[PDB]
RNA sequence: GAUAACUGGCUUGUAGCAGGCAAGCGAUCAUAGCGACUCUGCUUUUUGAUUCUUCGAUGUCGUCUCUUCUGAUCAUCGUA
RNA sequence: AUUGUAUAACUAGUGGGCACAUGAUUGUAAGAAUGAUGUGCAAAAAGGGAUGAACCUUAUGAAACAUUAAAUAUUCUAAAUAGUAGAUAUUAUACCAUAAAUAUGAUGAAUACAUGUAUUAUUGUAUAAAAUGGAAGAAGAUUACUACUUUUAUGAGAUGUUUCUAA
């Protein structure tokens, strides 16, 4: 973060793999085991995501519960940027959609984020609202949109407008170049 | 939205073109124009006997006025290699109407338009003129160099002499324009 | 509620506040424009009233009329000319440049400016050189737009009015060429004009007054309100 | 410390420009405005009328004269603006506005003199490209401004014209 | 000048600028991807940047080979130049 | 003023002024001009419902004189 | 969890109440009338909602120093015009100081079909009329408006550290 203003490159979600199971009775010793991964920023936000999960599913209530483990998964990044698709339905005023879109980013923990930039102003709803279903990594010929197909054609070259003053004091003389 | 858009005008060899920033200059055989392009957010760049016209990362509403200023350059091109004729025909019923022209086209004067005593003056606009026609007996031709000035003051001719109070369906007298050709 | 039925209002209120005015001659405002191409000609002038009487005249329309009609007479003397200015224009307006009297000034202009004791004062004082009125002359005629000139009358002809104070003015100068203005005012010092050269018959003027007075007075003569009825009290 | 300033005030938002004014009076120096018929009001022209007309139509009903005045000249249209961020009433902003002025374009005494400007109130630096504006002298003609014409002859032209040693030092050591 | 890979870019104040970096890629119309000269790679948008006019070709290179190309006066020595231009100027 | 007759305040059943949909009239043609059965509003200008302020006092109806304000414009001005 | 618990004797004031949150009965409706559970004002300080008996933080002797809550950071006014993007309509208030049925536009939004026709989500304008000269608190703002995240700082008899007074 020394360039920007915030962190885009480590942002605050993160990637759990949860597991959890009953707790053993007198009727039930040994019951089954399950398994998923869940985007959060900490493990007990992850904890309360996935046993909400577990409740519509199957008739296992939170209170009988047991969290067996839970850790942290980070991808050595070598720096490339790739394409990515991304599944997932959201709440609004009316009821449940469910829509797709495609990003460009460097790893699918940074390309969860450019989806929750582009939600802020196209849908209006808080974060928790959106449940993601899958991100995968999408190979050419599988583009959908025009607006990846348009930036991933080799040799690219295009100006920029320059709007932006060089110093931080109050006032200069007049003809000092802010270029 | 597309990335990088492109627009280009070939010029021909009589008419000279020569631009400071954001300002044109055309000079040739009929005439002189000068053309402000500061306004717009775009980029200028004459080749060799030709306009590039670029523009990066545009919207819909920036994409459409690419084309405009595009077609608004193309005819100051062409306006002062040749000049526009405007060819207005006036048709009456039971009454005449007489035209008579003063201090060297500038002025139009429209007499007895359906019976009334008041005449009508008219001025022209920049750089243009009026003249008769003896052949055709009934007509006038407006030339000039640039169009803009010529197209308004053909309009404004038709909007001014037409009939108000009475049914327009039915008495069907004004000045009408008839073809719209170049000088040569 | 409302008002039962619609009348106009009385009085104007284009003259509201209603004051008596600071000076007895009163300034002007506005001249007319100036056009470059005619001659070079004064715009006004300074009279006293007389009378009125009347006189009869005729209009063919065929057959004639007569018609009578009522006539005012002003007593016009001649004019001086002692002075000549200059204005400017600025960001701001019209300033001022500079200010060239002639030599020899009459007793009656020493009258107005300096009220008693006038033989005290005017007799103390002195007059510019050479050099200070030929820079003057020079800076107005490089930096003006606006000439006007200085002209006092001449009441002591008329002995009926017990007046020895003469009443100054400024009148615009309408002419020509800027520079062509200034050496005709520059001629014409302590010459008179009379009020032939200026009007002719058949031309609309313009007059400038002050009216009677009639003291303390009440709302009916002010404005043009009703009475009320008889029966009322107070 | 306290520094003597003279400001530019062509190329500058309106608004912006006034508040960093108010701050660098309240700490004791003293400012000169230079050109203020050339600041910029962001918008249409069409909203501008309509906000101006809105305050031409406030005035005292009872006795108009000691109503609320309306101002024309670009100077003191700008001072009025100033006014509004200065605790006027007290004696701590009796002192502030006796430090202020401004003129209408640039007058004789500063031909030499340099001038400012802010970069945080720089239309190109503070905005988003491509939205319509306009100037505040432009919009004041309309209003009755008697004199727009003299004042952009006069400033033109000025912005027109505008664009032995080692032995000494063996010596002294 | 372009946006393209191998730019040399710099911070955009004129002060504090000391620290240079090279785009690896690009992902939109206004965010870019450096390396640093640590070796994290850090996304950043373009207004936070200026452009350096030097080109690389780094179509082949490795991490390491990126990380190549990137790369006191007390108070009395400040009082001898200042004695050297008071006579320049004295003169 | 723990409690009415008058002003003020919240409300709009009643009063006044507009809207949406279109069975039909108009020689055939829903919308030149009107519009049934139903549905949604605004204003404080009638009349009600309530009793927050005044009972050691705020002078009632109508008329006469005079000033100013609102648009839901009767003429005068410009268009369709 | 509580070092006390239990029992007697004598005596005053009060018996016109109102408000917020949840849920009801009569009434076209009301700052209307009448019941149910909890907490307040009455009888309760300071800080914030521009201003307000009841809204939001919050327990109490006299002072000094550091940390926060409620709320804010262009200027009045202590405190970063510290980021991504959209809105053209003189846009912008938790209680709170109003807006509907209805008719149509726009997105490098999504799905079905043949560059366009159908729906869905987000959003703009019309519908929208009053009595002295006017209220986003004001000047003014289009990067000081709206939507969603992370840091920094300002800020209460609150909470910590030291001195002193009350059975
Ligand atoms: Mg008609
Ligand atoms: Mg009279
Ligand atoms: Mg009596
Ligand atoms: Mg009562
Ligand atoms: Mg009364
Ligand atoms: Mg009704
Ligand atoms: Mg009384
Ligand atoms: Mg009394
Ligand atoms: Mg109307
Ligand atoms: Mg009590
Ligand atoms: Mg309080
Ligand atoms: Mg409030
Ligand atoms: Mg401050
Ligand atoms: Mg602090
Ligand atoms: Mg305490
Ligand atoms: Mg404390």
């Amino acid at each position: 973060m020394d360039f920007a203003k915030r962190n885009y490159t480590v942002p605050p979600f993160k990637e759990y793999k949860l597991s959890a199971c009953l707790t053993p009775t007198s009727k039930n010793p040994q019951p089954q085991i399950y398994e998923s991964t869940i985007y959060a920023q900490n493990h007990v936000f992850a904890r309360s995501k996935f046993f909400k999960l577990l409740n519509d599913k199957y008739k296992l209530k939170p209170s009988k519960l047991v969290l067996l483990g839970a850790e942290e998964i980070k991808e050595q990044v070598t720096g490339e940027v790739k394409n990515y698709g991304i599944s997932f339905v959201f709440r609004c005023k009316k009821g449940l959609q469910n829509s797709y879109r495609e990003f460009r980013a460097i790893s699918r923990v940074s390309a969860l984020d450019f989806l929750f930039r582009e939600a802020a102003i196209r849908i209006r709803c808080k974060r928790n609202d959106i449940f993601v279903i899958d991100i995968k990594e999408l190979e050419d010929e599988e583009i959908k949109t025009g607006k990846v197909a348009e930036f991933n054609q080799p040799d690219l070259k295009f100006p920029v407008f320059g709007k932006y003053a060089n110093t931080r004091d109050l006032y200069v003389p007049v003809n000092t170049n802010l270029s | 939205t597309r990335i990088l858009t492109e627009r280009k005008i070939s010029i021909p060899g009589e008419c000279q073109v020569d631009l400071t920033k954001k300002c044109f200059t055309f000079t040739g055989p009929k005439g002189k124009l000068v053309h402000d392009c500061s306004k717009y957010l775009m980029y200028f760049t004459v080749e060799d006997s030709e306009i590039v016209i670029r523009l990066w990362h545009a919207k819909r509403k920036q994409i459409a006025l690419a084309t405009t200023v595009t077609s608004l350059l193309r005819n100051s091109i062409t306006a002062v290699t040749k000049g526009f004729s405007y060819v207005m025909k006036a048709v009456h019923k039971h009454f005449s109407i007489n035209f008579e022209i003063k201090e060297n086209g500038k002025v139009l004067l429209i007499k007895n338009f359906m019976g009334e005593k008041a005449p009508r003056e008219f001025r022209m606009k920049g750089q243009a003129v009026v003249k008769m026609l003896p052949e055709r007996k009934g007509c006038i031709s407006i030339e000039g160099p640039s169009l803009p000035d010529v197209s308004q003051t053909a309009g404004d001719i038709t909007n001014a002499c037409r009939a108000k109070k009475l049914d327009a369906r039915l008495f069907l007298d004004g000045i009408y324009v008839v073809e719209k050709t170049t000088m040569v | 509620s409302c008002r039962k039925f619609n009348a106009p209002r009385h009085g104007s209120l284009a003259f509201c506040p209603r004051k008596r005015s600071k000076t007895i001659r009163p300034p002007i405002r506005a001249f007319p424009k100036d056009d470059p191409s005619s001659k070079i000609h004064l715009t006004g002038f300074i009279g006293y009233k007389a009378g009125m009487t009347h006189v009869v005249r005729t209009k063919t329309v065929q057959s004639l009329k007569e018609i009578l009609d009522a006539v005012t007479i002003v007593e016009t003397p001649a004019n001086v000319i002692y002075g000549v200015t200059g204005y400017e224009q600025t960001g701001r307006g019209l300033k001022r440049v500079a200010t060239v009297f002639s030599n020899h000034i009459d007793q009656g202009v020493l009258r107005r400016r300096y009220g008693l004791k006038w033989e005290e004062i005017s007799g103390k004082l002195s007059g510019l050189s050479i050099e200070d009125t030929e820079t003057k002359i020079s800076e107005i005629k490089k930096r003006s737009c606006v000439i006007r000139v200085l002209v006092h009358s001449q009441p002591s002809k008329i002995p009926v009015l017990n007046l020895k104070k003469s009443h100054t003015a400024e009148i615009q100068v309408n002419g020509g060429s800027i520079e062509e203005k200034v050496d005709w005012a520059l001629e014409h010092f302590e010459k008179e004009f009379n009020v032939q050269d200026i009007f002719g018959v058949d031309e609309n003027l313009d007059v400038i007054g002050v009216t009677k007075g009639k003291g303390f007075t009440g709302v009916i003569k002010r404005f043009g309100v009703t009475k009320q009825p008889r029966k009322s009290r107070k | 410390m306290h520094k003597h300033i003279v400001v530019d005030a062509s190329n500058h938002v309106a608004g912006k420009l006034a508040s960093k004014i108010a701050k660098f009076l309240l700490e004791g120096h003293k400012v000169t405005v230079l050109c203020t018929e050339r600041s910029i009001l962001t918008g249409p022209l069409d909203r501008s009328i309509l906000k101006f007309k809105s305050f031409m139509n406030k005035r005292c009903r009872v006795n108009p004269r000691k109503g609320p005045f309306h101002h024309v000249l670009p100077s003191m249209r700008f001072k009025r603006i100033i006014r509004g961020m200065i605790p006027y009433k007290f004696h701590k902003g009796k002192e502030a506005l006796k430090n202020l002025e401004c003129h209408e374009g640039i007058p004789s005494e500063f031909i030499n003199s340099e001038r400012v400007m802010f970069p945080e109130c720089l239309l190109k630096y503070c905005n988003k490209p491509g939205k319509k504006y306009c100037l505040l002298g432009e919009l004041l003609v309309k209003f009755g401004w008697k004199h727009s014409k003299i004042v952009k002859e006069l400033t033109d032209s000025i912005l027109e014209k505008e664009k032995e040693l080692e032995k000494r030092l063996l010596s002294l050591k | 000048k372009f946006i393209e890979l191998g730019r040399l870019v710099a911070p955009i104040i004129k002060k504090e600028r000391n620290i240079k970096a090279i785009i690896i890629g690009i992902i939109d119309s206004t965010f870019v991807v450096l390396k640093k000269s640590n070796g994290e790679n850090e996304v950043c948008p373009v207004s936070s940047l200026i452009l350096l006019d030097e080109v690389y070709d780094i179509k082949n290179l490795s991490s390491e080979e990126i990380v190549k190309l990137i790369e006191a006066s007390n108070d009395f020595e400040r009082f001898k130049n200042k004695l050297r231009e008071e006579v320049k100027k004295n003169i």
